[PDB]
């Protein structure tokens, strides 16, 4: 349950360990995905079978008026889930992170695209 | 009307966290980020169409 | 012409949840999505006529002058697969 | 301590379509529901399987080995016993012995000084038991180098009869110094061919040898002549680099497969 | 700060209203942790030595 | 239709989505 450099029997890779519900065979070390990239392990020690999540990353994107305008930023962290962000206002959307914009229940029009609904503006 | 929008980190892809090959792919310029506004021009077009 | 268009929009309703290749234009463009995608993963095995597909695997084998010729192997085989990949999206991205 | 086995009629080499079987789990990778493509020795589906027999009857001829193999045995009562691995056989270069015997699976890589006609012999007198007697398979086993033997158990020498009921299946293979061993044991109830229906092999073991082999031979159950063979019938199939499509359940278990070149 | 990022990135002192990627945000491991089988076959030196 | 990854590969939302589609 946390991100991590793992070596299991050489087999190098970096992401968050978090218990399985898979049953392996008694023989197979590793587990696979369609795409033959390592998503499960057995522990070679105590017996059990691990589930591989690739630790968060993403874009940062920086959402802004015009300069001349004003200097005031707010930040997207794209498909992010902003219990990962402060290890580096706040608002989670599916689109992933925004820190700096204040979120209103009031729906004007699109001014700056952000995703999945959501939208940005520069007001009072 | 549109295709699912997808992005890569071209460092995360060619070298997953080995400094040594992100150091060496820095050799060839601005290869990455040029494949990222490619990319970045597929995603913001869906919108669009 | 009533009657005729509730039971043409009826045929439709009933057409749409009876056969399985109606929605051919779009499931066609969700699995050449796919199948790329699937298909840039799968190249991070490909040797690329390195000693390994397995970047951690080059560096605990060979000395830092010529682990170095094999990382540009790998760096330039997948750049490549990028470049493929990217280049497939634009052109299919034309079509949508 | 050898002496020959001359006793047997000359038969011709029978042959048989193996259906389906000596599939493998072709690495130790777990997969769920998928199909996956792979390039490995495989023997292929249909292809002629070499069949023999041990009943006045005992076939132990010296087989080839090259890039790899598959034996299978429909048996009873345990007459199947062993293999003889290497490439000159003589004593002069090391070569890989493995036994199962009525204490122990045992294996090790010796110069062995083989003899010509090996086997495993056992006392078979009116008292209703039968035990081992005749470890009949070599003289000098010199600079050995691997050895390995079981945890100490007891197995039947029993002469259990009717049709065959234990179908044991082995894939053997050396790449690379490494040899590995795959094999499946099942239930059955048949008459005397391979059966048509689909299972694949359990990886058994591997072990980091580092010897060449080109031959192989098989070691079977049994006043120096003059004795009875138990009926047992046993297949050698030969593995080709081929490419297969296995399909996996969501227990990970190859489920069927597909030999792209049928 | 991230203003600064994307003028950066931009090569310009000023920006135009909109938003704009920079630098992709990848969480650090923590820590590395190594497993491997249970040691068993200890060569026996002390018969030797 | 029959419809994050390791590799810094992702998928990214539309901008409307399936509800704002339909109500469009
Ligand atoms: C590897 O060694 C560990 C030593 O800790 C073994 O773990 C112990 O296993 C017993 C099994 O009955 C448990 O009762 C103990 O609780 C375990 N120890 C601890 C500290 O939890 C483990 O079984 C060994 N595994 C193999 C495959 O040898
Ligand atoms: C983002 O991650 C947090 C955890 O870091 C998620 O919060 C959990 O949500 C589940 C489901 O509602 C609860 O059972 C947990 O108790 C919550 N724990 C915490 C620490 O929040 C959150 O749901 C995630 N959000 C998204 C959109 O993925
Ligand atoms: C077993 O039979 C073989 C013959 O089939 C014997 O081996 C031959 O022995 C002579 C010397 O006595 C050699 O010149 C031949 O070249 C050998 N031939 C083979 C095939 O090896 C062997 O001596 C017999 N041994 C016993 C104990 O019966
Ligand atoms: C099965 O084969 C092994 C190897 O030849 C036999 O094991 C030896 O048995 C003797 C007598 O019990 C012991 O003194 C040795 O120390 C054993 N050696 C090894 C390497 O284990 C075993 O006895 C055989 N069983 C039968 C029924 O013949
Ligand atoms: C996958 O393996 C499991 C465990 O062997 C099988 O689940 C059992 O199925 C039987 C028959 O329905 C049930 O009575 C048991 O209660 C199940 N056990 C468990 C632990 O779930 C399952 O059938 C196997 N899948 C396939 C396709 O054979
Ligand atoms: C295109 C544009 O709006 N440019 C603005 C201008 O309107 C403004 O008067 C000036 C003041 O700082 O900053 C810049
Ligand atoms: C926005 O609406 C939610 C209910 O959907 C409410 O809890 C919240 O207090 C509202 N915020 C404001 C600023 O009125
Ligand atoms: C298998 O052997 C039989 C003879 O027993 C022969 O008729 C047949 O053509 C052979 N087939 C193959 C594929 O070897
Ligand atoms: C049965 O075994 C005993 C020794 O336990 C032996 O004396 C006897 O001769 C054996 N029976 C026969 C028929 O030889
Ligand atoms: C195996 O065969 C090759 C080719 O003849 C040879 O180079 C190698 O040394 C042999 N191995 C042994 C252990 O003799
Ligand atoms: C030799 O044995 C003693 C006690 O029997 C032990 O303390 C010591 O470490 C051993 N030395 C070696 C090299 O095994």
């Amino acid at each position: 349950n946390k991100c991590v450099n793992f070596n299991f029997n050489g087999l190098t890779g970096t992401g968050v360990l978090t218990e399985s519900n898979k049953k392996f065979l008694p023989f197979q070390q590793f587990g696979r995905d369609i795409d033959d990239t390592t998503d499960a392990v057995r522990d070679p020690q105590t017996l059990e079978i691990l589930d591989i999540t690739p630790c968060s990353f993403g874009g940062v994107s920086v959402i802004t008026p015009g300069t001349n305008t004003s200097n005031q930023v707010a930040v997207l962290y794209q498909g992010v889930n902003c219990t990962e962000v402060p290890v580096a206002n706040v608002f989670q959307t599916r689109a992933g992170c925004l820190i700096g914009a204040e979120h209103v229940n009031n729906s004007y029009e699109c001014d700056i695209p952000i995703g999945a609904g959501i939208c940005a503006s520069y007001q009072t | 009307v549109s295709m699912t929008k997808t992005s890569v980190d071209c460092t995360m892809y060619i070298c997953g966290d080995s400094t040594e090959c992100s150091n060496l792919l820095l050799q060839y310029g601005s290869f990455c980020t040029q494949l990222n506004r490619a990319l970045t021009g597929i995603a913001v077009e869906q919108d669009k169409n | 012409i009533a009657n005729q268009f509730n039971s043409a929009i009826g045929k439709i309703q009933d057409s749409l949840s009876s056969t399985a290749s109606a929605l051919g234009k779009l499931q066609d463009v969700v699995n050449q999505n796919a199948q790329a995608l699937n298909t840039l993963v799968k190249q991070l095995s490909s040797n690329f006529g390195a000693i390994s597909s397995v970047l951690n695997d080059i560096l605990a084998r060979l000395d830092k002058v010529e682990a170095e010729v094999q990382i540009d192997r790998l760096i330039t085989g997948r750049l490549q697969s990028l470049q493929t990949y990217v280049t497939q999206q634009l052109i299919r991205a034309a079509e949508i | 301590q050898c002496v020959n086995l001359t006793t047997r009629t000359q038969l011709p080499p029978a042959y048989t379509n193996s259906f389906t079987r000596g599939v493998y789990y072709p690495d130790k990778v777990f997969r769920s529901s998928v199909l996956h493509s792979t390039q490995d020795l495989f023997l292929p589906f249909f292809s002629n399987v070499t069949w023999f027999h041990a009943i006045k009857r005992f076939d132990n001829p010296v087989l080839p080995f090259n890039d790899g193999v598959y034996f299978a045995s429909t048996e009873k009562s345990n007459i199947i016993r062993g293999w003889i691995f290497g490439t000159t056989l003589d004593s002069k270069t090391q070569s890989l012995l493995i036994v199962n015997n009525a204490t122990n699976v045992v294996i090790k890589v010796c110069e062995f000084q083989f003899c010509n006609d090996p086997f495993l012999g056992v006392y078979h007198k009116n008292n209703k038991s039968w035990m081992e007697s005749e470890f009949r398979v070599y003289s000098s086993a010199n600079n050995c180098t691997f050895e390995y033997v079981s945890q100490p158990f007891l197995m039947d020498l029993e002469g259990k009869q009717g049709n065959f009921k234990n179908l044991r299946e082995f894939v053997f293979k050396n790449i690379d110094g490494y040899f590995k061993i795959y094999s499946k044991h099942t239930p059955i109830n048949l008459v005397r061919d391979l059966p048509q229906g689909f299972s694949a092999l359990e990886p058994l073991v591997d072990l980091p040898i580092g010897i060449n082999i080109t031959r192989f031979q098989t070691l079977l159950a049994l006043s120096s002549s003059g004795w009875t063979a138990g009926a047992a019938a046993y297949y050698v199939g030969y593995l080709q680099p081929r490419t297969f499509l296995l399909k996996y359940n969501e227990n990970g278990t190859i489920t069927d497969a597909v030999d792209c070149a049928l | 700060d991230p203003l600064s990022e994307t003028k950066c990135t931009l090569k310009s002192f000023t920006v135009e209203k909109g938003i704009y990627q920079t630098s992709n945000f990848r969480v650090q491991p923590t820590e590395s942790i190594v497993r491997f089988p249970n040691i068993t076959n200890l060569c026996p030196f002390g018969e030797v030595f | 239709v029959t419809l994050q990854k390791f590799n810094g590969l992702t998928v990214l939302p539309p901008l409307l989505t399936d509800e704002m589609i339909a109500q469009y």
